[PDB]
């Protein structure tokens, strides 16, 4: 009976209740803002290729 | 969504300074085998009536109710411990800053320098609060001692006492946090705690082989059965023991002649 | 004893394989114990391909996990690494920022990779978390004792 | 800085640990010596050995 005195619970439940959920990486935080930033660059800027202001303004002739 | 979120962010923080209050360990909570009575009575399988197989399922049976009575106590210890935040939370103000975020009015236009003032603020959350001070050695520095090195000659190693200097100062490398160095502040390395893990392991390893080295030397037989299949021979009684290995046992018991 | 002829970190293998012949020469396909152990192995796995994606961006694909998990590395050692290829990698965000589609983008990428070039900057979780990662240390040992506890025992 | 001035002896001692040997302003290559408190040392030993 000496499997009786061992750690009933796994090592495995352990490590599921430590590491419940995989960790997010601290750049991908930066990495999602900046791609969302770029289309605001891109909507709003006098030099991009593409630019929202002849769209909205269309022309003053 | 926002009051949600502000109410969670709230939640997280009153779980912080409740944990911080009680100054209680991190895991300790989170690691189920604290929970776990190892005083248990543990019932004697010898009063239970089981057959060849029955006692590897009894056993099974023994763990799982016992695994499931830890789980379910830290659950409990967790339903009271989230209900105390719970209420915290609720008598608790939040004050927390915005999202940085580009600078847009309604009749004007973004600029690229507000958007990079702006992603200055991300790289600097990136920063972490605690770094360790780790001296890259300067160009400048680099060759003023090389040039003093080639000035007595030394050219031949130069470069390599640059490599000395380097180790030397990293190896005591402070640790600051927000800029400072903070004092009296003692870390180990992974390097060092997998490195107390490789010898912790192998002092337990080699008792291990001392000890069924002791049992082969006076009883050799026992390696006719294999650990795994050594649960599927017990039973209650001596009698209910599965005799596909006593015949076995007992002939080779009795030596090479 | 078969695989256990060898400590749990002294093997060739990686350790999520090193588990899985220990737990099949231990217990038998239908114990729970097994079940337990196998799916122990699956999340050592998780974490070696983890640990791989953290480091492939110095040495390579061929990173050698086994390597890198028996031993890792010193922060000094870490330290000259991050300043073996820190030219190349300076040569490389150039040519990043200069394949980016706008101003903005370029920005971007300098001002990222130069927060990755310096050394004080890498996250080590021992400093910014010292109670914890003893913690996770002495799990481990913890674990062990168990077995010397039965060992003791005996 | 708290230990700043201890980094200039050991910079200073593993310098001259590895001092060259110079004759006439210029590095005499392939220059080999043995020093007092070697030769002493040796001798020392080598006293024991027969001493006992």
């Amino acid at each position: 009976d000496r499997v009786l005195s061992l750690p009933a619970v796994s090592k495995n439940q352990v490590l599921e209740n430590v590491f419940h959920t995989a960790p997010k990486a601290p750049v991908e935080h930066l990495e999602k803002m900046v791609s969302a930033n770029s289309k605001v660059y891109d909507a709003l800027n006098l030099q991009s290729k593409r630019v929202l202001i002849w769209q909205v303004k269309p022309a003053l002739f | 969504k926002k009051q949600a979120t502000e109410n969670l962010m709230k939640l997280l923080q009153a779980y912080k300074d409740i944990g911080d209050a009680k100054s209680e360990p991190l895991l300790k909570n989170h690691n189920p085998r604290t929970f776990e009575d190892r005083d248990y009575p543990v019932p004697d399988f010898r009063t239970q009536n089981l057959k060849a197989g029955d006692v590897p399922k009894f056993f099974d049976t023994v763990i799982s109710t016992r695994a499931s009575a830890a789980i379910a106590s830290k659950d409990k210890f967790w339903a009271g411990r989230k209900t105390e935040a719970e209420a915290a939370s609720a008598k608790a103000s939040a004050a927390f800053p915005r999202v940085a975020v580009p600078e847009w009015k309604k009749g004007k236009t973004v600029s690229i320098e507000n958007l990079n003032t702006v992603t200055d603020k991300y790289a600097a959350a990136l920063v972490p609060k605690r770094k360790l001070a780790l001296p890259v050695l300067p160009e400048g520095v680099k060759k003023a001692v090389e040039d003093f090195a080639a000035s007595v000659g030394q050219a031949k190693n130069a470069s390599e006492v640059s490599e000395l200097l380097a180790k030397s100062l990293a190896e005591k490398a402070v640790v600051t946090e927000g800029g400072k160095v903070v004092e009296g502040f003692s870390y180990v390395s992974k390097a060092v705690a997998a490195k107390v893990i490789a010898t912790r392991r192998a002092e337990v390893h080699e008792r291990l082989l001392k000890l069924w080295a002791k049992r082969l030397l006076v009883s050799p037989e026992l390696a006719i059965v294999p650990l795994n299949e050594f649960d599927a021979q017990l039973a209650s009684k001596f009698e209910g023991i599965s005799p596909k290995y006593q015949e076995l046992l007992s002939a080779v018991a009795q030596g090479n002649k | 004893l078969g695989p256990q002829m060898e400590a749990l970190g002294a093997s060739d293998l990686l350790l999520s394989e090193q588990i899985r012949v220990i737990t099949e020469h231990r217990y038998t396909p239908d114990r729970l114990q097994y079940k337990e152990g196998m799916k122990l192995a699956d999340k050592i796995a998780a974490q070696e391909a983890a640990l791989k994606e953290e480091l492939k961006v110095i040495y390579g694909d061929n990173v050698d996990v086994k390597h890198f998990q028996a031993s890792p590395r010193t922060p000094v050692q870490q330290l000259f690494d991050s300043l073996k290829n820190a030219a190349a990698n300076k040569e490389r965000a150039a040519k990043e920022a200069a394949a980016a589609a706008s101003p903005y983008l370029a920005y971007a990428v300098t001002k990222k990779q130069e927060v990755q070039a310096d050394p004080s900057n890498i996250p080590f979780d021992e400093v910014l978390y010292p109670q914890l990662s003893e913690e996770l240390l002495e799990l481990e040992l913890s674990d062990i004792r168990e077995d010397e506890i039965a060992l003791e025992k005996a």
